[PDB]
C-alpha cells in the first residue's frame, strides 16, 4: 500500500445518516471464513480508503459507491470484499460480477478474489475473457464472473450463459481506462441496464475527468462518492 | 451454423459525427438513408429534416491518444439541401451521377426525386433542385420499402413498395416505366444479379423469384424446407452474391416482430445438377435487442475479401459472415471486445440503431495505431444511427493474401448536367 498524507472526502448518499471510519476488520463482522481470508493475506489494519469504503459497501443493506483513488490504495481488496460477502457458494450460479478493462487485469483481480475466498468451500470463478472455451447451450455454475465487458455482455445476452437478474453485486474497475477503450463504455452501460434494481453497483477509477464522472452517473444510481487527494 | 474467433480482423472506430438532431421519436419504419460516391468521394445523408452532402474525407476523424472515443463531434461542414417532405430512402446509380431520394407527401402520396449529382457540385446553382420526379401514385401503400440501382446499367433502377408491388425504372434525362408488377405479387425485397442481367425478388410466401428486367419470371427458389407449416416466414431481404450463391433473410408473416430474423446462405444447384438447394443457417447473428421497428437487414458483399457484412434495424451490432478457405462454406466471425462495430447508447441511455449503412473505399488516410506504428488505409464502414449520428470504423483485415481494397476518387466535372 502507498502512503497517503492527504485525507479522504466522503459524499454520503444520505447526508443526515453519518456512519464512517472502521479502523479494524473485526469491527466489520465479516463471515468468519472471509475474515480468515483477510488475515491469510497479511492484512493487518484496513487501508485509508477501506476505512471509509467498507462501511458503506458493507452497510445493512449495502450502499452504492463511486470511488476515486490512486494505485496501491486498496481499491481491489475493498471490492473483493464487497462481492465475497454477498456470495453464497452453495448457490452454483453467478451472483457477483466484475468488469475489468483489460484481459490481463481480469486475471490479476481473479487471483486476489481466489486467494481471499480461499476458505469459502466450492467457490468457483468464471472468466468471461477473449478465448474462453464455453460452447453454446452451456450455463455457468460459478458464483462469480470476472471479465471484460463485451465478452460479459455476450454472456448475458446472446449466449445466455448468465442470467443477470441474479447478480447481487456489480463492480466496474478502472472506469477511466474503460471509457478510453473502444466499445467498453457502451458495453458496460448495457450490461448494467439488465441488472436488477437491488444489485449493488460499485465503481472505481484512478482519475476522474468529467467524462468519467458523467459515466459514473449513468451506471451507479444513488451513489456515495469518495475522492482521495 | 459454425463460428470463429477472428483475431486478424478489427473494426477500429473513428470519431462519431452528429449529423442530424436527435429525433423526438424512434424512426420505426424501414429506411435506408446513406448513399456513397466511391467514384467522387461523397456521402448522402437524408432524414425528415433535409438532405446532406459531404465530401467523404470530411466525415472521418481518427482518435488521438487522449480522446474519449464516445465524445461526439457535433457539426462538420457539408451541404444542406432543404426538403419539403421527409426522405425515407437514398440511393445512387452505378456511374455515380444520380441520387434517388424517396419521400412521402400528404398531397402527392409517395414520390421519388432524382437529382443529378453534378448539381450539388455546381456552385452557380444555389437552389439545388431535382431534374425529375416520379409520382408512384399511392399513399402509405407506396412507401419505398426497397430500391436498388442496376450495378452496370446506370439508367436502370428497381423500386419496390410497401404494398407488394414493384417497378423497374429507366432514368436518363427523364423517367420511363419499363415494368411494373402489381401488389398481388407480394414483393418484399429486391436485388440485381452481380452483372445486372437479372433481378431477384423475395416475396411473402417465402420464395425468391428471378426476373428479367422486363419482369419475366425465370427461376423460383423455394422456401427453405425447415420452416415447416404453422410458422410461415417471408423473405425480408435478399443478397445475390453469385450466380448460384444467395444471402436470404427470413422472418414471420404474422408480423410478430417479437421473433428474430434468420439469415440463411443458399447455395443453389446448376443445370447439370439435380441436387436440392443447400440452405446453411446462421441464425439471429445480429442479436435483436429491439422489437419496435420493422426489420431491416442491410447486407453487402466484399467480393475481394469474400465476406459479407450484415446489420439489422433491430440490433446494435454489425456481424460478419466469411467464406471459408473451404471455398464453399461460411462462418460467423467473433471479434475482440474493443474491435466491434456497434451503435452507441443514446445519451438518454437508449440504443442508437441503424438508419443507413455504407462502405467508403476512397479513404487515403493511414491509420495511426500508435505513436510509432502506422498501418495502411482501410475501407471504412459507416452507420447512420436513429439518433442522427454517423459511426465510421475502419475495417482492418489482416488474413493472409487479402489485398488492398482502396480506390482513389475523382473530381466530378459539371459537363452534361441535366437541367430540371
Ligand atoms: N488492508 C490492507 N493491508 C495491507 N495491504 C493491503 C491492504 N489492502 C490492500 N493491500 C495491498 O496493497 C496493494 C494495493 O491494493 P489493491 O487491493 O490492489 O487496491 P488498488 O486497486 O488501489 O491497488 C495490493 O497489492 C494489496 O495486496
Amino acid at each position: 500500500l502507498v502512503d497517503n498524507t492527504n485525507q479522504v472526502e466522503v459524499l454520503q448518499r444520505d447526508p443526515n445518516s453519518p456512519l464512517y471510519s472502521v479502523k479494524s476488520f473485526e469491527e466489520l463482522r465479516l463471515k468468519p471464513q472471509l475474515l480468515q481470508g483477510v488475515y491469510a493475506m497479511g492484512f493487518n489494519r484496513p487501508s485509508k480508503i477501506q476505512e471509509n469504503a467498507l462501511p458503506l459497501m458493507l452497510a445493512e443493506p449495502p450502499q452504492n459507491l463511486i470511488a476515486q483513488s490512486q494505485s496501491g490504495t486498496g481499491k481491489t481488496a475493498a471490492f473483493v470484499l464487497a462481492m465475497l460477502s454477498q456470495v453464497e457458494p452453495a448457490n452454483k450460479y453467478p451472483q457477483c460480477l466484475c468488469l475489468s478493462p483489460t484481459y490481463e487485469l481480469a486475471l490479476q483481480t481473479g487471483k486476489v478474489i481466489e486467494q481471499m475466498g480461499k476458505f469459502y468451500p466450492e467457490l468457483k470463478l468464471a472468466y468471461a475473457v477473449r478465448g474462453n472455451k464455453l460452447e453454446r447451450g452451456q450455463k455457468i455454475s460459478e458464483q462469480i464472473v470476472i471479465g471484460t465487458p463485451g465478452t460479459v455482455l455476450d454472456w448475458c445476452s446472446k449466449l445466455k450463459f448468465i442470467d443477470p437478474k441474479k447478480i447481487k453485486v456489480f463492480v466496474l474497475d478502472e472506469a477511466d481506462v474503460m471509457i478510453a477503450t473502444q466499445g467498453h463504455q457502451d458495453q458496460s452501460i448495457r450490461i448494467q441496464r439488465m441488472l436488477p434494481r437491488n444489485c449493488q453497483m460499485l465503481l472505481f477509477s484512478a482519475t476522474f475527468e468529467d467524462s468519467v464522472w458523467k459515466f459514473a452517473q449513468k451506471v451507479v444510481p444513488d451513489p456515495n462518492v469518495i475522492k482521495l487527494k | 451454423i459454425p463460428e470463429r474467433e477472428m483475431k486478424d480482423f478489427q473494426f477500429r472506430a473513428l470519431k462519431k459525427v452528429r449529423i442530424f438532431d436527435s429525433p423526438e421519436e424512434l424512426p420505426k419504419e424501414r429506411s435506408s438513408l446513406l448513399a456513397v460516391s466511391n467514384k467522387y468521394g461523397l456521402v448522402f445523408a437524408g432524414g425528415a429534416s433535409g438532405l446532406q452532402i459531404f465530401p467523404t474525407k470530411n466525415l472521418l476523424i481518427q482518435n488521438k491518444p487522449g480522446d474519449d472515443p464516445n465524445k461526439i463531434v457535433d457539426k462538420v461542414q457539408g451541404l444542406l439541401v432543404p426538403m419539403k417532405f421527409p426522405i425515407h430512402h437514398l440511393a445512387l446509380s452505378c456511374d455515380n451521377l444520380t441520387l434517388s431520394a424517396c419521400m412521402m407527401s400528404s398531397e402527392y402520396g409517395s414520390i421519388i426525386a432524382f437529382f443529378d449529382v453534378r448539381t450539388f457540385s455546381n456552385e452557380a446553382k444555389q437552389q439545388k433542385r431535382p431534374f425529375a420526379y416520379h409520382k408512384l401514385l399511392k399513399d402509405a401503400g407506396g412507401m419505398v420499402i426497397d430500391m436498388k440501382w442496376n450495378p452496370t446499367v446506370p439508367s436502370m433502377v428497381a423500386v419496390c413498395l410497401a404494398d407488394g408491388s414493384i417497378a423497374v425504372l429507366q432514368v436518363t434525362e427523364t423517367v420511363k416505366v419499363c415494368a411494373t408488377l402489381p401488389s398481388t405479387v407480394a414483393v418484399t425485397s429486391v436485388c440485381w444479379s452481380p452483372k445486372g442481367k437479372q433481378l431477384a425478388v423475395g416475396k411473402q410466401n417465402g420464395t425468391v423469384v428471378q426476373y428479367l428486367p422486363t419482369l419475366q419470371e425465370k427461376k423460383v427458389i423455394p422456401c427453405p424446407p425447415f420452416y415447416e407449416s404453422d410458422h410461415p416466414v417471408r423473405v425480408l431481404d435478399v443478397l445475390w452474391i453469385g450466380t448460384y450463391v444467395f444471402a436470404i433473410v427470413y422472418a414471420a408473416a404474422d408480423g410478430t416482430l417479437e421473433t428474430s430474423p434468420d439469415v440463411v446462405m443458399a447455395l443453389l444447384p446448376k443445370k447439370e445438377e439435380k441436387h436440392p438447394e443447400i440452405f446453411v443457417n446462421f441464425m439471429e447473428p445480429c442479436y435483436g435487442s429491439c422489437t419496435e421497428r420493422q426489420h431491416h437487414y442491410y447486407l453487402s458483399y466484399i467480393e475481394e475479401w469474400d465476406l459479407v457484412l450484415a446489420a439489422s434495424a433491430a440490433s446494435t451490432e454489425v456481424s460478419i459472415l466469411a467464406r471459408q478457405s473451404d471455398q464453399i462454406n461460411w462462418e460467423s466471425w467473433l471479434l475482440e471486445d474493443s474491435s466491434r462495430a456497434e451503435l452507441p447508447v443514446t445519451d438518454k441511455s437508449d440504443d442508437s440503431l441503424p438508419m443507413g449503412v455504407v462502405v467508403d473505399y476512397t479513404n487515403q488516410v493511414e491509420i495511426t495505431i500508435s505513436d510509432e506504428k502506422t498501418l495502411p488505409p482501410a475501407p471504412v464502414l459507416m452507420l447512420l444511427s436513429t439518433d442522427g449520428v454517423l459511426c465510421p470504423f475502419y475495417m482492418i483485415n489482416q488474413n493472409p493474401g487479402v489485398k488492398s481494397l482502396i480506390k482513389t476518387p475523382e473530381r466530378l466535372s459539371l459537363e452534361g448536367e441535366r437541367q430540371p
